[PDB]
DNA sequence: TACCCCCCCTTCGGTGCTTTGCACCGAAGGGGGGG
């Protein structure tokens, strides 16, 4: 018995029509069981083919969860409600969250089931549950409350949320709290012991307001950027200097001060690649000045909230992965490298999935946005396995790229 | 009227009205069988006479029910479908017999006049308006509106399937141990109950279907194996496709090969090793579907050995959820692959084939991963799990491929099977330059207007070559320059290019290509013992890359 | 002279980067199959 906030799609735009992809047995059983109890609790109710809209659905397990969690892929719906959660009922981002020594993520998605949903908007939350071997046609449902994973859900609940938090935001003034989708990010400069205690205080403070919490521990100050680095060799071959020149030439699109004239002079002849080339005075000095320019920051790189974040990832082999987050090309807001992730030295798709999750988590903390991913994988390969390794309650936008590493610029 | 079951609301596309199109000049032979059953509908309330207050009209025809003397009625609603609201089909796929668990007793029953047993929506009935012809053109014929789902509408299947599910839902919950495979009006009911009790529960369901006005005719009712279900013949412990007739035409048209290819693709689900490559090579770029085209000595051999597999009968088995799933793949050549999915050895659940040629340049390792991915999705559909793979590729072969490739790639749990021909990488680029190997600085360039270009190289040892090229492109000259360095070099060679396009193609280690120039580069790379490819930027005064940039532009 | 679904094989052309050529992909029309 609560007033339903009206929601309308973007002007001149139609609801999501996205087919349901095949699901494994363990995920269909989990979904039917999750959806049965969600129906007897009135959270959802069955519908029919008169509803032209549909959104894919599947299940996951969070890191060490052991309990299944329902997940709907509202990416297409979110792109069509973009007017709502950005212009109107958006949430300000705390630039100080990324400066806290510890940040904790809590799944508050179960609270969205409290508030009902606008009746005129329920037709767009439609999803279909498949059956193994098409024993049964698709069983369709609709959301009566705020759906888990919809971008409008945390904006509507924000008024209710900021009231539940207000007693704790006063009792602990300098602790930063941010809310993104089904997750609540909480960070403090307190010691680890004090930090985890104030989390449990926030858990009980949420319990008496009618919410459970089925925690992820981050450390944004610990995160380290990845810079472009030039090798150190006592003797240089033609191939060494050729590789170096191609790298410096490519890096010149970021740091314009890079010079190659004195290093290109060393190559002027037609020499064997393995021949050793002693460096001249001016070449060693041009190399020295280049190494210092690569220590500097890129001039004029800053975050624009109106622009989308882009994330490129390169597979470096032997378990290493590099990534750069940018808005305009070569104006990189952050660069980094991951190693020894789950599935290293055995599974490429798992590592790439784990990398996407880590990058998105960092983007949420720093800018409160999820970047669009350029994935170095074939579409069929990614679309087959990525759900098996997905452990997050959000799903970023992605596309697939094929860019051979002609020049190893982000890792030696 | 009367209300059998809960109706389904329907609308039109907003701001649009119904179907006003004139009837077809139907022959009186079909009109005889037409008005016969048509007048019988009005007695049961399925159809109704309407006054001229209804200003819509839609054509009507009829075809004979296949394998029957009875006639079925069809309505051309193409224009109504254009202006009817969009649905979301609840039929997500087709059941496969290889997904059926073994059941002690099984019953198959079809519902009679099914779309006619489901009430349409009250307010929408008016838009079904059509007129029935006569023997002559003097009598007008009564105009009718449908009170039930018409065959030919674009919303009829979705509404029937969803209505069917709501009807079976109470029974399914009351009998959780009964397996009901619901596909339109075709019901596969199986159980581990004793056969006496099974028919007792069958009658309860026929009564519950009857309670909601769904007929279960005995003629469509099947009690005895082998059950005819989804074009298969289901036996207690085996299944097979209903027999497949291959056309015996002496002279083939395009529509003949098309019919042949489809029959073979259908057979490939149980008959192992069906190949369609050389038969499909005949249908490329042909204008007329009726055009006559001769059979190549390749397609003649392929159709001959395909008929020999279909000669001896084969069968599949059923699914045992306790035992693992195994999928084994063999290489058939020319980008063709076949596989068998089984649980007990030599007893297949089903077979299949992956022959898709993806991309201009590929290799057997890429195509094998794509076939593994096709099987995984297919297995997740049927059994909801990923099978264990037996692959004809050495463990070290795969380990070298996926670790070095710049894109993420993976294969699920798999083991090596020694069945030849094995999948391999036909060459390997050195990671570091080769000491003692001649170093070839290659380059190429073409004129956009003249289509003329040059491709050549310079070496550290003084060697050189430049070749004029006719009707070529900038990319082709860059590949050509590498071909020259490969031809004119020893077993070990260092090649320095500035072509991003060429280096990307070659570094992916292809063994097949649409481009014949690349095949010659591939052919050369296989012959070499050590190849080291490198990249330098153009116009930077680099190495011989500046000297050969001068030669190929003059 | 109809409807809906799944599969393969081919054509063709939009998309974006390898660039005004070349490579990739998805819709579509051919066929098979089901009701
Ligand atoms: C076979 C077939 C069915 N259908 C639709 C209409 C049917 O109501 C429904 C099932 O068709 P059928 O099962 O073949 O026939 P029926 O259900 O009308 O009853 P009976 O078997 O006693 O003759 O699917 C078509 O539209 N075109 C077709 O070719
Ligand atoms: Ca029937």
């Amino acid at each position: 018995p609560i007033e339903t906030v009206p929601v309308k799609l973007k002007p001149g735009m139609d609801g999501p029509k996205v087919k349901q992809w095949p699901l494994t047995e363990e995920k269909i059983k989990a979904l039917v069981e999750i959806c049965t109890e969600m129906e007897k609790e009135g959270k959802i109710s069955k519908i029919g083919p008169e509803n032209p809209y549909n959104t894919p659905v599947f299940a996951i397990k969070k890191k060490d969860s052991t309990k299944w969690r329902k997940l709907v892929d509202f990416r297409e719906l979110n792109k069509r409600t973009q007017d709502f959660w950005e212009v109107q009922l958006g949430i300000p981002h705390p630039a100080g969250l990324k400066k806290k020594k510890s940040v904790t993520v809590l799944d508050v998605g179960d609270a969205y089931f409290s508030v009902p949903l606008d009746e005129d908007f329920r037709k767009y939350t439609a999803f279909t549950i498949p059956s193994i071997n098409n024993e049964t046609p698709g069983i369709r449902y609709q959301y009566n409350v705020l759906p888990q994973g919809w971008k409008g859900s945390p904006a509507i609940f924000q008024s209710s949320m900021t009231k539940i938090l207000e007693p704790f935001k006063k009792q602990n003034p300098d602790i930063v709290i941010y809310q993104y989708m089904d997750d609540l990010y909480v960070g403090s400069d307190l010691e680890i012991g004090q930090h985890r205690t104030k989390i449990e205080e926030l858990r009980q403070h949420l319990l008496r307001w009618g919410l459970t919490t089925p925690g992820y521990e981050l450390h944004p100050d610990k995160w380290t950027v990845q810079p472009i680095v030039l090798p150190e060799k006592d003797s240089w071959t033609v191939n060494d200097i050729q590789k170096l020149v191609g790298k410096l030439n490519w890096a010149s699109q970021i740091y314009p001060g890079i010079k190659v004239r004195q290093l290109s002079k060393l190559l002027r002849g037609t020499k064997a690649l393995t021949e050793v080339i002693p460096l001249t005075e001016e070449a060693e000095l041009e190399l020295a000045e280049n190494r210092e320019i690569l220590k500097e920051p890129v001039h004029g790189v800053y975050y624009d909230p109106s622009k989308d974040l882009i994330a490129e990832i390169q597979k470096q082999g032997q378990g290493q992965w590099t990534y750069q987050i940018y808005q305009e090309p070569f104006k990189n807001l952050k660069t980094g490298k991951y190693a020894r992730m789950r599935g290293a030295h055995t599974n490429d798709v798992k590592q790439l999935t784990e990398a996407v999750q880590k990058i998105t988590t960092e983007s949420i903390v720093i800018w409160g946005k999820t970047p669009k991913f350029k994935l170095p994988i074939q579409k069929e390969t990614w679309e087959t396995w990525w759900t098996e390794y997905w452990q997050a309650t959000w799903i970023p936008e992605w596309e697939f790229v094929n860019t051979p590493p002609l020049v190893k610029l982000w890792y030696q | 009227p009367i209300s059998p079951i809960e109706t389904v609301p329907v609308k039109l596309k907003p701001g649009m009205d119904g179907p006003k199109v004139k009837q077809w000049p139907l022959t009186e032979e079909k009109i005889k069988a037409l008005v016969e059953i048509c007048t019988e509908m009005e007695k049961e309330g399925k159809i109704s006479k309407i006054g001229p207050e209804n200003p819509y009209n839609t054509p009507v025809f009829a075809i004979k029910k296949k394998d029957s003397t009875k006639w079925r009625k069809l309505v051309d609603f193409r224009e109504l479908n254009k202006r009817t609201q969009d649905f979301w089909e609840v039929q997500l796929g087709i059941p496969h017999p290889a997904g059926l668990k073994k059941k002690k007793s099984v019953t198959v029953l079809d519902v009679g006049d099914a779309y006619f047993s489901v009430p349409l929506d009250e307010d929408f009935r008016k838009y079904t308006a059509f007129t029935i012809p006569s023997i002559n053109n003097e009598t007008p014929g009564i105009r009718y509106q449908y009170n039930v789902l018409p065959q030919g509408w674009k919303g009829s299947p979705a509404i029937f399937q969803s209505s069917m599910t709501k009807i079976l839902e109470p029974f399914k919950k009351q009998n959780p141990d009964i397996v009901i495979y619901q596909y339109m009006d075709d019901l596969y009911v199986g159980s581990d109950l004793e056969i006496g009790q099974h028919r007792t529960k069958i009658e309860e369901l026929r009564q519950h279907l009857l309670r909601w006005g769904l007929t279960t005719p005995d003629k469509k009712h099947q009690k005895e194996p082998p059950f005819l279900w989804m074009g298969y013949e289901l036996h207690p412990d085996k299944w097979t496709v209903q027999p497949i007739v291959l056309p015996e035409k002496d002279s083939w048209t395009v529509n003949d090969i098309q019919k042949l290819v489809g029959k073979l693709n259908w057979a490939s689900q149980i008959y192992p090793g069906i190949k369609v490559r050389q038969l499909s090579k005949l249908l490329r770029g042909t204008k007329a579907l009726t055009e006559v085209i001769p059979l190549t000595e390749e397609a003649e051999l392929e159709l001959a050995e395909n008929r020999e597999i279909l000669k001896e009968p084969v069968h599949g088995v059923y699914y045992d959820p306790s035992k693992d799933l195994i999928a084994e793949i063999q290489k058939q050549g020319q980008g063709q692959w076949t596989y068998q999915i089984y649980q007990e050895p030599f007893k297949n659940l089903k077979t299949g084939k992956y022959a898709r040629m993806r991309g201009a340049h590929t290799n057997d390792v890429k195509q094998l991963t794509e076939a593994v991915q096709k099987i995984t999705t297919e297995s997740i559909v049927i059994w909801g799990k990923t099978p264990k793979f037996k692959l004809p590729i050495q463990k070290e072969t795969w380990e070298t491929w996926w670790t070095e490739y710049w894109q993420a790639t993976w294969i699920p749990e798999w083991e090596f099977v020694n069945t030849p021909p094995l999948v391999k990488l036909w060459y390997q680029l050195e990671k570091e330059p080769i000491v003692g190997a001649e170093t070839f600085y290659v380059d190429g360039a073409a004129n956009r207007e003249t289509k003329l270009g040059k491709a050549g190289y310079v070496t550290n040892k003084g060697r050189q070559k430049v070749v004029p090229l006719t009707n070529t492109t900038n990319q082709k000259t860059e590949l050509q320059a590498i071909y020259l360095a490969l031809q004119d070099s020893g077993l070990e060679v260092n090649i320095v290019t500035n072509s991003q396009y060429a280096l990307g193609i070659i570094q992916a280690q292809p063994d097949k290509s649409e481009s014949e120039l690349v095949n010659q580069i591939i052919e050369q790379l296989i012959k070499k013992e050590k190849v080291y490819l490198a990249w330098v930027p153009a116009h930077k005064g680099i190495g011989g890359n500046e000297q050969v940039d001068k030669l190929v532009s003059a």
